[PDB]
RNA sequence: UUGAGUGCAGAAGAGGAGAGUGGAAUUCCAUGUGUAGCGGUGAAAUGCGUAGAUAUAUGGAGGAACACCAGUGGCGAAGGCGGCUCUCUGGUCUGUAACUGACGCUGAGGCUCGAAAGCGUGGGGAGCAAACAGGAUUAGAUACCCUGGUAGUCCACGCCGUAAACGAUGAGUGCUAAGUGUUGGAGGGUUUCCGCCCUUCAGUGCUGCAGCAAACGCAUUAAGCACUCCGCCUGGGGAGU
């Protein structure tokens, strides 16, 4: 439990998924929440109708815990960051930092094959 | 003609004060004991780093001028001697326009 | 390749008179050293392609001056190539 | 009409001069292109390989996003 | 001495080989935090997860490739060459003229170089992925789709010598309206020239007279006017057998 009360939530993305995750400085984990696991199937985890409620149900989990302020980090550029944010400030949170880090490389590794589609 | 040779190598700020000189004089011995010739080898500056080496984000820099023919071998022998090392970091040979 | 040291060396121990930096007999023994020194690299690096095409244009143009020599004067082109040691 | 270092003759950057060389970087770390200042050609190439050497010695970080 | 070469003075440049080095990113391993899913599709499924996954912070291992700079930019005879530092070394351009004095060009036979894939011997595997397994689609699918996965892709030393190896335009030289960018120079007017303006060399694009062409088009980087030398063609298949 233990309020500490000052964190950061990550917003991780796929183009059929997305994970929100309240973090604390560490980050060490408070709650995490998974657009599969809010009972949705299928391609619908993609859109942000599934970002706001499972915003929701990781922020009453997280300031059961004791929570004020948080900041926002960003990976996996799909449609979940747009407004993961925005419904992440309708539950009562103090977002002050806004980061989009991406896992980028300098041509390192090769990307698979195309789709032939 | 000879040529110019720049070694700005960093120096760990956690030294003693007679690490320092040692240190500075010792390879001023080992690029005078084969034939290699310096001018001006002095301290240049305390800095902090832009990012870490293994702890180290501050360190102290140094420059040198030291001059010689390509056919001496202390120059390769300095970069065998200063990557065994571990109180310098990181040292650049450039030539001098 | 050679430094203008030994290159001022030998274009005025090998001249014929005074002036003579043209004069074939002059370019052949600078080219000589030139293919010697390149040769030596060839041996170590043996794999520099890019400048095993120059030892070829090289060896060419000393051939092509050398074959000139001997169409004018028999007894320079003997006297060279029993002092610059070559003609195998 | 457009930006350069040439009045000012730098004519050597001298590897360490890197309060001036702050022109010619962004905030993530990058390079502005010659559409951007206007420099010269060689300038170009000389700053480019002068600030590849100064990423190197700890005077200006890769990744700059903290 | 006008062609053709060495002077001396410079200039540019991912030209080549050899030796070291830098950070990011993926994968694996360790540690902490943290629970019911993760992943994938048009839709699903195979698959991994309570033997604690995915995710998030800390380190540790190893291989491969070099984010912006990057431009119809550069280099080389072509194939090709982009992180950084150093040793050997090839080639091109600009000035100038004392010096050689026609020494040139092309070049059947011969030799050398020559993308990927492939073969032999010895290393290493981070990804990716022929052959193959499974799930799905379909009347059927020995394919496209998804999950895995070896040889290979890398290095050293030898071999083979092919491509849509293309500008599908052989090489050398001379001559024949302009306009416009740009890479590297030299000269002059002017000048904190770093800009600008005029003159001129080598590339490199774009548009367009004459001229050529069956048309499309080309056009001082000719497919125009010509000379020198080499290669090749003579209906489609049969067959590069």
């Amino acid at each position: 439990k233990k309020n500490i009360e000052s964190g950061v939530a990550h917003i991780h993305s796929t183009f059929n998924n997305t994970i929100v995750m309240i973090t604390d400085t560490h980050g060490n984990a408070l709650a995490w929440s998974s657009a599969g696991s809010l009972g949705f199937k299928g391609s619908k985890k993609s859109t942000p109708f599934a970002a706001q409620m499972a915003a929701e149900a990781a922020t009453k989990v997280a300031m059961e815990h004791g929570l004020k302020t948080v900041d926002v980090t960003v990976k996996g550029p799909g449609s979940g960051r747009e407004a993961a944010i925005r419904s992440l400030q309708a539950t009562g949170l103090e977002v002050t930092a806004i980061r989009d880090v991406t896992p980028v490389p300098h041509n390192g590794c090769r990307p698979p094959k195309r789709r032939r589609v | 003609q000879d040529t110019k040779y720049e070694i700005m190598y960093i120096i760990r700020p956690n030294i003693d004060e007679e690490a320092k000189t040692a240190l500075v004089e010792r390879f001023d011995t080992i690029l005078k004991d084969n034939g290699a010739e310096v001018i001006e080898s002095k301290d240049w500056e305390k800095r902090r780093l832009a990012y870490e080496m293994n702890g180290f984000r501050e360190g102290i820099y140094h420059i040198v001028n030291v001059t010689s023919p390509s056919t001496a071998g202390a120059i390769n022998e300095f970069d065998r001697l200063a990557k065994i090392n571990d109180d310098i970091i990181r040292h650049m040979i450039v030539k001098v326009e | 390749a050679i430094s203008q040291e030994r290159k001022n060396e030998i274009i005025k121990e090998y001249a014929r008179h005074e002036g003579d930096t043209g004069s074939p007999e002059v370019q052949i023994a600078v080219l000589t050293e030139d293919i010697n020194q390149l040769n030596e690299h060839a041996r170590t690096h043996k794999k520099d392609h890019h400048s095993y095409r120059g030892l070829m244009k090289k060896i060419g143009h000393r051939r092509n001056l050398l074959a000139y020599l001997r169409k004018t004067d028999i007894q320079r082109y003997r006297e060279l190539i029993q002092r610059l040691g070559l003609r195998r | 009409k457009v930006d350069y270092i040439a009045a000012n003759h730098i004519e050597y950057i001298d590897y360490k001069d890197t309060e001036l060389l702050k022109r010619f970087i962004s905030e993530r770390g990058k390079i502005l292109p010659r559409r951007v200042t206007g420099t010269g050609a060689k300038n170009q190439r000389k700053l480019t390989i002068a600030i590849k050497r100064a990423r190197i010695m700890g005077l200006l970080p890769f990744v700059s996003d903290e």
